[PDB]
């Protein structure tokens, strides 16, 4: 599922998904 | 950034893992 476009809350979701217990650091700057 | 990797251009896991801490 993560090999797309992913935008906004549906990045968010991926990493949230991906990272688990880790975590992640999300920065839109770009 | 991860929006120049994920969202304007198409993601990858390899890429996600990256931002995991």
């Amino acid at each position: 599922f993560v090999n797309q476009h992913l935008c906004g809350s549906h990045l968010v979701e991926a990493l949230y998904l991906v990272c688990g217990e880790r975590g992640f650091f999300y920065t839109p700057k770009t | 950034g991860i929006v120049e990797q994920c969202c304007t251009s198409i993601c990858s896991l390899y890429q996600l893992e990256n931002y995991c801490n």
